[PDB]
């Protein structure tokens, strides 16, 4: 009752597989002193790869009319990544793509 | 820095995709909140 294991909120193992690469590409990086920014993030529907400052990477779902297996980087949000950070998504999420629905056609 | 493509993507992303897509298959479920 306090704890969920959130099924619907499981991306198959591409939260885990996705924030593996990530956590070498952190601290491999490959901006340096010259074009800095975020060194990559795992959000609730879609894999981020190392950003730069000021960039809005908008990934959407493979596929928006038959969405089936999904594979990597789903939901359309376009999150900005400035000197601070992660920016705030926009579009907002709150369950983007559907990947883990039943029927998602009408 | 990919601000030039990204330009017009606002117009067609919160605008029509957030309530195309996160109105269209979901009615039932959100239940991971």
């Amino acid at each position: 009752m306090g704890s969920m294991a959130h099924s619907d909120g499981i991306f198959k193992k591409e939260q885990a597989m996705c924030l593996e690469k990530i956590q070498r590409a952190n601290e491999l990086m490959g901006f340096n002193d010259s074009s800095p920014g975020c060194p990559g993030m795992w959000d609730n529907i879609t894999c981020w790869k190392p950003a730069h400052v000021g960039e809005m990477v908008l990934v959407s779902c493979p596929e928006l009319f038959r969405i089936f297996n999904p594979d990597q980087d789903m939901g359309v949000v376009s999150r900005n990544c400035t000197e601070d950070g992660w920016s705030e998504p926009f579009p907002h999420y709150f369950d983007a793509c559907g990947f883990d629905e039943y029927e998602s056609e009408t | 820095f990919t601000d030039s493509y990204s330009r017009y993507r606002k117009q067609m992303a919160v605008k029509k995709y957030l309530a195309a897509v996160l109105g269209k298959r979901y009615k039932q479920r959100v239940k991971n909140k």
